């Protein structure tokens, strides 16, 4: 509650505890090449 | 010093990065084999 | 009693034969190909 006095109240903490926050960040993705040959004609020369 | 950075330290990866990797599931890359490993075996 | 043997993606992954040897398929698998060059040197490495 604010005071109307010169006087203010101060809320502050007399315990202390330590946390760990854990953060995970994602700088890489699989690489992937495709042959398309392979993949779109299933090696057959009329696809091609 | 009294503080344990035990965990942090390289076994080379750190406890806790290699734990991180054996909980997370992934199929093993085989990067130098991998073609050969699934024909004949 | 049934003869070829589909996985999950379909593909025929598995044979039924008179001669009760049960035959596993697997596909003709490529051979990756890339090729490492370099400009100033005029050749090029086969990379698999």
């Amino acid at each position: 509650d604010q005071l109307n006095s010169s006087y203010f109240k101060l809320s502050i903490p007399t315990n202390f505890s330590f946390g760990v926050t854990q953060e995970y960040i994602q700088t890489t993705i699989q690489k992937v090449t495709v042959d398309c040959k392979q993949y779109v004609c299933n090696g057959f020369q009329k696809c091609e | 010093g009294d503080f344990n950075l035990t965990l942090l330290e390289p076994v080379a990866r750190s406890a806790i990065e290699d734990l991180l990797f054996d909980k997370v599931t992934i199929a093993d890359p085989g990067y130098m084999q991998g073609y050969d490993d699934c024909m004949q075996q | 009693q049934q003869r070829f043997v589909y996985d999950a993606y379909q593909n025929l992954v598995g044979y039924y034969s008179d001669d009760g040897n049960y035959y596993c398929l697997r596909a003709c698998v490529s051979v990756p190909v890339s090729v490492i060059y370099d400009k100033e040197t005029k050749t090029h490495a086969t990379l698999f």
